[PDB]
RNA sequence: CGGCCGGGAACUCAAAGGAGACUGCCAGUGAUAAACUGGAGGAAGGUGGGGAUGACGUCAAGUCAUCAUGGCCCUUACGACCAGGGCUACACACGUGCUACAAUGGCGCAUACAAAGAGAAGCGACCUCGCGAGAGCAAGCGGACCUCAUAAAGUGCGUCGUAGUCCGGAUUGGAGUCUGCAACUCGACUCCAUGAAGUCGGAAUCGCUAGUAAUCGUGGAUCAGAAUGCCACGGUGAAUACG
């Protein structure tokens, strides 16, 4: 283990929270429980749509639900179903008012909760775990990211210890919070275990 | 318009007002000696005044708030010098030479995780 | 000591108290509650108090003024 | 987490609401001094698991009864999951 | 001054010397000293009759120092006839007021028993 | 007259929030007094970072909350229409009164 | 200090007699922070002193720290320090009633000096003028 | 006689942007280079001090008990529900701590100086009764206004004049209060009375380089109720470094 967690403290420094909402001292934990509702809801019916991330805001007792992703076509679709059924049942958890918006993410490699969840839908479709690691550095350092690394945990291959074999590419300056760095963290479930994956991304200098 | 310096010194702060009268003590309305002119340290807001004839030279106005007796004494201390640009810049040398120009940077060190008190490291 | 103004007793044991005044004594007195406090009228009663297996055959005597059940029914045994 | 002590605890929220914080007026107004009509605290006990006194207020995602503060609902674990994640306004590291 | 007992106390302030006597002490001296109309700072020398009695009259309309030892014994025999947990206790050595056993109970226990 | 007492976290985003309420204000208005900063009751957490034991492992954070307090006396009717619908509520609560 | 020297960050002097010495003793004799109660013991002590000696004052306690002065162990400074520390743990241990006064018997068994001090002295001072060997 | 009404806008106060401390100029040493000593001014000197920030890896360290999770096991029972007892037992050892063993102390009276906090199912001023711990009334406060609240050592006086003492507070009897269905297994506090050992600690052992070491108060989180525990703040405020 022993880093501290690079996404939430580069907060009011370099890059954003994406849930900046106002609540009162009061329901903030339902306020927050229902954000984790739309949270898991949303990603279990967007599965294949590769969310890569999404804003909850709180505009005047309503909620703005921004989602942030390279792939909208699937999330707007025939202009009927696929955005106002979702605000519909946002809506329906408690009654509450809802506005929706998507946001493009261009550069559509460049998130690492799409590299994360690329890696852990890969793994059970039976391949093996180096080539993809490749894969993702060469493709993603020719078509851009000034620092790159991998690191992945648990089970590799049937084997019986838990190797890492972190993989780099770049510069990755982690103590410095001036460094612009896309981070996250996604989990496997395969038949015999469950493997972490992190992924550090260094796009540049403030 | 009032010849003032300020002043503070550890979770202190005074306002320290200069009339050309008389060196006597109006401390929030009291006494020296009614406030430490007999006990502990009781010449520390005579101190710099000491460099110079002070006795009755000039009235001295002192309204303080924060801090304790000592952090009071040393706002008083630090604002007196702060106030000693009534008269001119260049009586400061052996003013300097007695380092009063130095407000204080000796402030207290906050509560660790882990810790008693501050730097204290449990017994094991 | 404790309990400032009016004390705290229990609902099926208070109902239980008439059950047996008013109808003699049939058998020792059956709770599962520990609760109440003793007063004057129980002289002469077979009660039971559970201590967590194992019912006691609590008789009661006159000096037990403010006095209760649990507090006549430890639940420990020793050594 | 238990899915069952987390029913119990639904169960503990959805009998308090009934009961309690309503009929309270009971042990509030009559079981006081008016100066007797005692009949009120024969009638004291109640179904009596509705009282808020036996809810623990575990957390909210988790029901671990420890992590937890009222200010927040989840344990200090998610706590930190969240708080790093983004995942609540105003929130990061404090440092004096 | 063979006062309440057996206390002749001698070259003390009277709110002290009262709490000198058994089942009497501070409060209870400054209150007897109040319904007496006596000054705190006095000794016990220039003591008369009245000093006397006065003293042991309104202490007199207090419970002392014979009675209140018969008292705790008849109550700690009412709570040994009574077989309640307190009175177990109480007759058996070990602290009563909801203390712990395990640990450092030795004023109860008394010294290290091995 | 008015007691209208400005709510948010972030100090980038409230204060170009009551830049323009403050030209809003002495654009076409009156009796505007400026932007009260409102010292940030801001509230500190220390929790155990470790499941399990090392109580001596914590993590410390702060939530920093600022208000703003704008105090317009006259009745300037002129602007009240000026204040509204030029909101922009990115996150920021208001209460209001006397 | 493995590395470092010394800058020995100085302190403010005495109120009355205005000595950095006694000032550095009322540092010394001060426990948990309170030169109050210890100036007090301190200038009432000193006041015995000076009519029991019927000398100045600060000639008084010049004779009682040279002639509680050791040789080595050395530097002045430890000399008129551990003198100054001598004299006090030296009327810590006597049974009498207040601490100006244990002070005082200390400081007059100490004028007539064959006192406690020079006793707790003439140890290390005794090692010193026979064991001149070691260097 | 209170910042209290007309107010001033300058100072405290509080939050936004700038400055500033960088070996930037001076002498000597230094290959002519980073660097060391000293000086100037500067509030601040070579990280200004302090937190956050913990590289590859070792320790198969711990955590299937927050949760996810492979495999195993049970599945009219290791699962689900209620009442009640029990982690708070006690022949003993050790760790972490608390309060004292006293006169720099304890008491009684008069007595002035802060900080960061919290608060709505919450804080609770003011008055009246109880010596007091409490009860009723209701102002205000979603909060720099109102509440927690008049902090303590410190200073003067008078004191106890060396004792197990007016030090110390355990243990215990009684009488209380408030909380909560609930105080026996269990609490918190007031009072009356009791006054054990303990007069400075064997071998060993812990921390600490400046506002710290030590001492004295306070606030919070947990909570319906507790702190000597944890987190945080303030008052006073040392010694020594030849090595
Ligand atoms: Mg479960
Ligand atoms: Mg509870
Ligand atoms: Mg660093
Ligand atoms: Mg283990
Ligand atoms: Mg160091
Ligand atoms: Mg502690």
């Amino acid at each position: 283990g022993q880093k501290v967690h690079p996404n939430g403290i580069r907060l009011g420094i370099v890059k954003p929270w994406n849930s900046t909402w106002f609540a009162n001292t009061k329901e903030f934990a339902d306020n927050l429980d229902s954000d984790f509702k739309v949270r898991q809801y949303l990603t279990k019916e967007l599965a294949k749509a590769s969310v890569s991330r999404i804003v909850i805001e709180r505009p005047a007792k309503s909620i703005r639900v921004t989602i942030h992703t390279a792939r909208p076509g699937i999330v707007i679709g025939k202009k009927g179903e696929d955005v106002e059924k979702l605000r519909k049942v946002v809506a329906d958890i408690a009654g509450v008012p809802a506005q929706i918006n998507i946001a493009e993410v261009r550069k559509p490699e460049l998130d690492a909760k799409l590299v994360a969840d690329s890696i852990t839908s890969q793994l059970e479709r039976r391949v093996m775990f180096r080539r993809a690691m490749k894969r993702a550095v060469q493709n993603a350092m020719r078509l851009g990211a000034k620092g790159i690394k991998v690191e992945v945990s648990g089970r590799l291959g049937g084997a019986e210890i838990a190797r890492t074999e972190w993989y780099r590419e770049g510069r990755v300056p982690l103590h410095t919070l001036r460094a612009d760095i896309d981070y996250n963290t996604s989990e496997a479930h395969t038949t015999y275990g469950v493997i972490g994956v992190k992924v550090w991304i260094f796009k540049g200098e403030i | 318009n009032q010849y003032y310096g300020t002043g503070r010194r550890k979770s202190s702060a005074a306002r320290v007002f200069i009339k050309p009268g008389n060196g006597k003590i109006v401390i929030n309305q009291r006494s020296l000696e009614q406030y430490f002119g007999r006990e502990t340290a009781r010449m520390v807001v005579r101190q710099p005044l000491e460099l110079v004839d002070m006795v009755e030279k000039l009235d001295l106005y002192i309204t303080v708030k924060g801090g304790g007796i000592s952090g009071q004494a040393g706002a008083i201390r630090h604002g007196i010098t702060r106030a000693l640009m009534e008269y001119d810049e260049s009586l400061r040398s052996e003013l300097r030479k007695a380092g009063f120009v130095t407000r204080d940077a000796r402030q207290v060190e906050r509560k660790k995780v882990g810790l008693r008190k501050a730097r204290r490291r449990p017994q094991f | 000591r404790s309990l400032k103004k009016g004390p705290f007793i229990d609902l099926h044991l208070l109902k239980k108290v008439e059950k047996a005044v008013e109808s003699g004594d049939k058998k020792p007195l059956r709770t599962w509650s520990r609760r109440s406090t003793i007063f004057p009228n129980m002289i002469g009663l077979t009660i039971a108090v559970h201590n967590g297996r194992q019912h006691v055959p609590v008789f009661v005597t006159d000096e037990m003024v403010g006095h209760k059940l649990g507090e006549f029914a430890p639940t420990r045994t020793y050594r | 987490a238990k899915q069952s002590m987390k029913a119990r605890e639904v169960k503990r929220v959805a009998l308090a609401d009934k009961y309690f914080a309503k009929r309270a007026e009971l042990k509030a107004i009559i079981s006081d001094v008016n100066a007797r009509w005692n009949a009120v605290l024969k009638l004291q006990t109640l179904p009596r698991d509705s009282s808020p006194s036996r809810q623990r207020n575990r957390c909210r995602q988790t029901g671990r009864p420890h992590g937890f503060l009222r200010k927040f609902g989840l344990s200090r674990i998610k706590v930190r999951e969240a708080a790093m994640r983004g995942e609540i306004p105003g929130l990061k590291k404090a440092s004096w | 001054a063979r006062i309440a007992g057996i206390n002749i106390p001698d070259h003390k302030h009277a709110v002290i010397a009262l709490t000198s006597i058994y089942g009497v002490g501070k409060t209870r001296s400054k209150a007897i000293l109040a319904a007496a109309g006596i000054a705190e700072d006095v000794k016990i020398s220039e003591l008369s009759e009245g000093q006397i009695d006065t003293l042991r009259d309104e202490v007199a309309k207090f419970v002392v120092e014979g009675d209140l030892r018969r008292e705790i014994s008849m109550s700690i025999k009412r709570l040994m006839d009574l077989g309640c947990y307190r009175g177990l206790r109480h007759r058996r050595g070990l602290p009563v007021r909801g203390q712990r056993t395990k640990t450092n109970a030795r004023t109860r226990k008394g010294p290290r028993k091995p | 007259r008015i007691r209208i007492r400005l709510k948010a976290f972030d100090h980038r985003l409230i204060d170009q929030a009551t830049a323009e309420i403050v030209e809003t204000a002495k654009r076409t208005g009156a009796q505007v007094r400026g932007p009260i900063p409102l010292p940030t009751r801001k509230e500190r957490f220390t929790v155990l970072i470790s499941p399990h034991v090392n109580k001596d492992a914590r993590d410390q954070y702060e939530i920093r909350t600022h208000l703003r307090l704008v105090d317009i006396v006259e009745p300037t009717e002129k602007t009240v229409d000026a204040l509204m619908r030029l909101d922009l509520a990115a996150g920021v609560d208001v209460q209001i009164s006397l | 200090p493995r590395r470092r020297v010394i800058g020995q960050r100085k302190i403010l002097p005495d109120p009355k007699f205005g000595s950095e010495l006694l000032a550095k003793f009322v540092n010394i004799l001060m426990v948990d922070g309170k030169k109050s109660t210890a100036e007090s013991i301190v200038y009432s002590a000193l006041e015995t002193l000076a009519q029991r000696s019927g000398k100045s004052e600060l000639e008084a306690f010049e004779v009682a720290l040279e002639n509680v002065r050791p040789t080595v162990e050395v530097r002045p400074v430890r000399r008129n320090a551990l003198a100054m520390r001598w004299i006090v743990e030296a009327a810590r241990k006597r049974g009498d009633k207040s601490m100006a006064l244990r002070l005082a018997n200390e400081l007059s068994d100490a004028a007539e000096n064959k006192g406690t001090a020079v006793k707790k002295r003439e140890d290390v001072h005794r090692m010193a003028e026979a064991n001149k060997a070691f260097a």
